[PDB]
């Protein structure tokens, strides 16, 4: 079985830099898993997650 | 933080606000507590609040409509990416001012749509839309040149209620049948109808039914209208002649009885086409065509 | 708001109004010019110090515009274009002055949510922009023309009082392998002399001509193909205001028949109002055009009318200078001509 | 190029838009150019499976191979002469046969992508990226757009449906497998199919192949399954912004008969299959093949038979004229389903501002 978090806290903190994989889209944003800190979803907005086709 | 109570407490108040702007207002108060910026907690309790208002929904779509649309509203705001305190604020703003945008709304369609009053045209007011009897009100108060029309509407006794409320202002009344409409072709001047919902493109939900007007009226070459203020904004599309999401049953073929138990059942929620309307009645400026659909693709975009 | 600010600044105003009410100006090409050159003459002269007050200045002047008269649209239409062109600079200025814009595309929620100065010569600029939109649109259209009608079919024409039709007419024409009859209807008490002209010309043009009187559309629809009409003022729904007379019940002909119905004008004639109805809208003519007489003739009043209204639903395709737009899709193209509060003056 | 035109058949009086008639059998071929091109014309000169769709993504691989096979020169750059190149795989693609507006698009964006890379760039390091670039935009601008089709379909249709369809709709047909096999449920699946293609048929074939109940159809009737039916899917090919469908076959009278009896019909392609270009009838442009299809006296393709059909030319004047595409309805497909999932087709043009 895979789990465990890769540093030594459960919990990341403030201005920190995390990788995720992304599993669905659209309605929220990316409600997703993390491969940085823990397998536990980690959320982002659709505002954050782009700047600059975006849905496609 | 509770809906279903709110619910219970709105059903046939309407009149001074609009069932679904109550809606909005509790669905703002519920935001204005677990704070817009933590995402995480937020989108996923709005997201719960939905799902718990569907589930106390039988017959509607109306109020998963308004929702969506605050979302996206929601959305939008957080797009200026510095001071993140400002825009919270904004958001916390947006709920009673929703409500008096409505008033806003109505007196921008007490100028714009009373320009289409003539000489000697009878009009019919179809289903229940607040909107559309201010609109009617103002008409009268303007004194142009017309007649208000009621009819046999049934859901829990509609129509009826609709002609009473005629009766106050003192216009002469006459009502039409859901049966009975089939001998209007010409000599009622002006086919009006009222909105509970605009979807895409032509796509709006009422009540008992649309579609046979809409129908009727393009056979007659008739002036088919939708008429409602500002809050009713969907992202829908059906395959067949109609497909909603229903609560009483599609042509259910009541089982074998000799003393009465279950009998009325049948399409209780009707759709309209695209093709059907030439006018659509909305406070945003003046649009009709597909300006709807327009909207949301500048909104949604997935 | 009549005529009372204006001293030594602007005086032809009054000109205009004169042009637009005995008729001495002729063609609405020619009317957009004028507004064009009454445009240039605001600009060149009038003081502007603050441009709130200016924009609202301008907005009172259409106003009155408007009131003086209604059957004229594309002077309207070009004013309103360049107030539009105005707009935007205008919004780059405050963006300016106020120095987050743009998320990915443009975006509704803009009317909920809340959103020393140069422009004479944006203006003048736009008036520039508005005259080489004018200039032509039969070079721009054609094609796009010789591209629906082919060999052994069979056109339905009415209304030859539109300047473009007639043009679109003759370049389909063209060719020297490619062979059409054209059926052309009269349209009596306003347009006869016209359609006879038209005739005339197709004539001379190395055409199979022929000559249709208003009743006899009926006994020749089984080898009818096109419709075309000669219309003069486009709408908010798609709908459009012709060039007067005799359309109507071909138009619904057509339509009875299933038989196509395109739509030749251009986006100049494209108006930023609704029609709320047609009796604002379309005017009468002369009643002493059809009978004679007139102390026995109070007796006799007789009906007849100009301009000509086609519902939103008879209406097909609008290939214009730019492209084929629709009836359901117009709104779009109105809009990045005419901006959102210039519409209610 | 090498050799053109001598070829038999008349102009014809009825129907001559555009041009009928070609290379079939290879003689005295030019040294620069690569013979998978030469194999794919050879496949469409005589080809039964591939429509639109899979043709487009068969071109897209081609090209990406050209693409691999060629290196910088010395004397000439690498935007020197492939623009060139281009061009001219092109010309012998229209004299073989008329192509898609989505192949259009494709080579569209490839001369933007040889605008946008400059020549002064390091050759192995750039198309190592633009190869990788290529591959992602296939993956978006179709798969993705695939999948976004299929998750359409998955909130729209009931629970177990009786599908109609035609052609050879190779999405349509992916869909109805997934809804066979991966999310399980029930699939009565009809199927039309003409004289002069065995479109259809190859798909029941298929969808045997994959275990599914399958009902075939033919001209003479349709309404006799119908008179039932309950919710269809119509063949696609090109889009046009007016709202109408430029498609395969008696598909228009299939729209009509839905239009007639019951209910409408709907159709779901992909965001980059629309054109700008536009058109409102069946003599407009037609796609062409030889009059052959119906020589053979029906059953399979290749027989060689002694009887009596072949009179071209033989006996006193005789034309034997069809078509392939033919002009579908407006008022009728109410439903399209892209990239941007939800709209209608009387929104005929929403996108393509965004694309």
């Amino acid at each position: 079985t895979s789990h465990c978090r890769f540093y030594e806290n459960k919990y990341p903190e403030i201005d920190d830099i995390v990788m995720v994989n992304v599993q669905q889209i659209a309605e929220m944003g990316a409600y997703v898993k993390l491969l940085e800190y823990d397998n536990i979803e980690g959320m982002i907005l659709l505002s954050e997650l782009s700047r600059r086709s975006i849905q496609k | 933080f509770n809906i279903t109570e709110t619910y219970l407490r709105f059903l046939e108040e309407d009149t001074e606000m609009t069932m679904p702007i109550a809606a909005i207002e509790a669905l703002v108060t519920l935001l204005r507590i677990k704070t817009p910026e933590t995402a995480a907690e937020m989108i996923n309790t709005i997201k719960s609040s939905t799902e718990e208002l569907i589930k106390s929904i039988p017959n509607s779509v109306s109020l998963r409509a308004g929702c969506d649309i605050f979302m996206r509203f929601v959305l939008r705001n957080l797009h200026l990416y510095g001071d993140w305190e400002n825009c919270k604020q904004h958001l916390i703003e947006n709920g009673q001012l929703f409500v008096s945008r409505a008033k806003k709304s109505r007196n921008k369609i007490a100028e714009i749509g009373v320009d289409f009053i003539a000489d000697d045209d009878i009009i019919l007011v179809h289903g229940y839309s607040r909107a559309v009897f201010s609109l009617l009100n103002h008409a009268a108060n303007k004194f142009i040149r017309f007649r208000c029309v009621v009819t046999e509407s049934r859901p829990s006794k509609q129509g009826n209620q609709l002609y009473t409320l005629l009766e106050q202002k003192g216009i002469p009344v006459t009502l039409i049948v859901d049966s009975a409409v089939g001998a209007v072709i010409d000599k009622v001047d002006k086919v009006f109808v009222g909105a509970e919902g605009v979807a895409e493109s032509g796509g709006i939900i009422n009540l008992v039914g649309t579609y046979s007007v809409g129908v009727l009226a393009h056979n007659a070459r008739k002036p088919f209208y939708v008429v409602t203020e500002s809050h009713k904004f969907v992202r829908m599309f059906p395959l067949s002649s109609d497909d909603l999401p229903m609560a009483g049953p599609p042509l259910d073929f009541t089982r074998r009885t000799d003393d009465l138990e279950d009998a009325l059942r049948g399409p209780t929620i009707d759709y309209t086409a695209q093709e059907y309307i030439t006018a659509l009645i909305t406070d945003l400026g003046v649009l009709t065509p597909s300006a709807v659909s327009e909207e949301l693709i500048k909104m949604w975009y997935d | 708001h009549p005529n009372a600010a204006t001293s030594d600044v602007n005086v032809t105003i009054d000109t205009f109004v004169a042009k637009l009410k005995r008729r001495q100006v002729q063609g609405s090409y020619a009317i957009a010019l004028e507004t064009l050159q009454l445009l240039m003459r605001f600009i060149s002269a009038a003081r502007w110090n603050h441009v709130n007050d200016l924009i609202e200045q301008i907005r009172d002047l259409g106003n009155s515009l408007e009131k003086a008269h209604p059957t004229a649209f594309s002077c309207g239409n070009v004013i309103r274009r360049i107030l539009a062109v105005l707009r935007d600079e205008v919004e780059e200025d405050t963006m300016s002055t106020t120095v987050v814009a743009e998320p990915l595309i443009s975006s509704m929620f803009n009317l909920l949510q809340k959103p020393k100065t140069d422009y004479r010569q944006v203006a003048i600029q736009g008036i520039k922009d508005l005259i080489d939109e004018i200039k032509n649109i039969d070079e721009g259209i054609q094609q796009i023309a010789i591209d629906l009608i082919h060999d052994h079919e069979i056109l339905l024409t009415p209304t030859p009082d539109s300047k473009t039709v007639l043009k679109f007419l003759i370049t389909a024409r063209e060719r020297s392998n490619r062979t059409f009859t054209v059926l052309v209807t009269e349209g009596f008490p306003n347009n006869t002399k016209n359609a006879h002209e038209f005739a005339k010309k197709l004539a001379q043009h190395n055409i199979e001509t022929l000559v249709v009187p208003d009743s006899a559309v009926f006994a020749l629809m089984s080898r009818v193909g096109k419709v075309i009409i000669g219309t003069k003022a486009v709408f908010v729904n798609g709908g459009t205001i012709s060039s007067n007379s005799g359309v109507s019940s071909v138009c619904e002909c057509a339509r009875e028949f299933r038989t196509p119905v395109f739509a030749v004008a251009g986006l100049y004639k494209l108006s930023p109002l609704y029609p709320f109805d047609v009796e604002k809208f379309v005017e009468f003519g002369g009643s002493q055009r059809i009978l004679p007489r007139m102390d026995p003739r109070k007796r006799l009043d007789t009906v007849n009318q100009i301009t000509d209204y086609v519902p939103p639903e008879n209406i097909d395709i609008y290939i214009t200078n730019v492209g084929g737009f629709n009836p359901s899709f117009i709104y779009r193209i109105a809009w990045d001509n005419y901006k959102q509060i210039d519409v209610h003056l | 190029p090498g050799i053109s035109s001598v070829i038999p058949t008349v102009l014809e009086q009825s129907f001559d838009n555009s041009s009928l008639i070609s290379v079939k059998e290879l003689l005295l071929n030019k040294d620069l150019i690569h013979p998978s091109i030469l194999l794919l014309t050879s496949h469409l000169a005589h080809y039964k499976i591939v429509g639109s769709i899979p043709r487009c993504i068969a071109m897209l691989e081609v090209f990406q191979i050209v693409i691999k096979d060629y290196q910088t020169p010395k004397g000439t750059t690498l935007s020197r002469n492939l623009t060139s190149y281009l061009s001219h795989q092109i010309d012998l693609l229209k004299k073989a046969r008329p192509l898609s507006v989505t192949m259009g698009n494709a080579i569209r964006w490839l001369k933007q992508e040889i605008s946008l890379i400059d020549p002064s760039t390091p050759d192995k390091a750039a198309k190592k990226d633009l190869c990788e670039k290529i591959g992602q935009f296939a993956k978006e601008k179709i798969e993705l757009a695939d999948q976004l089709i299929i998750d359409n379909a998955s909130t729209q249709i009931e629970e177990s449906t009786t599908i109609v369809t035609y052609g050879s709709s190779k999405v349509l047909t992916e869909l109805l497998l997934h809804n066979a096999i991966s999310l399980k449920k029930n699939i009565k699946v009809i199927v039309v199919d003409s004289r002069p293609l065995f479109e259809g048929r190859k798909m029941a074939e298929t969808l045997r192949n994959a275990g599914v109940n399958v009902m075939y159809a033919l001209i003479t009737s349709l309404d006799t399954i119908f008179n039932d039916v309950d919710y269809v899917f119509l063949g696609a090919h090109s889009i046009l912004s007016n709202g109408f469908l430029y498609s395969r076959a008696g598909t228009a009278m299939l729209a009509m008969s839905a239009k007639r009896r019951n209910i409408p019909v709907l159709v779901c392609c992909e965001s980059l299959k629309f054109s700008q270009r536009v058109q409102l009838d069946s003599v407009t442009f037609n796609e062409l093949a030889d009059p052959n299809d119906l020589v053979n006296i029906d059953y399979e393709n290749p027989v060689e038979r002694r009887g009596n059909k072949g009179a071209l030319l033989n006996q006193f004047i005789k034309e034997r004229k069809f078509e392939k595409k033919k002009l579908a309805m407006e008022n009728k497909p109410k439903g399209n389903k892209i990239g941007g999932k939800k709209g209608s087709e009387g929104e005929s043009k929403d996108a393509s501002n965004e694309e």
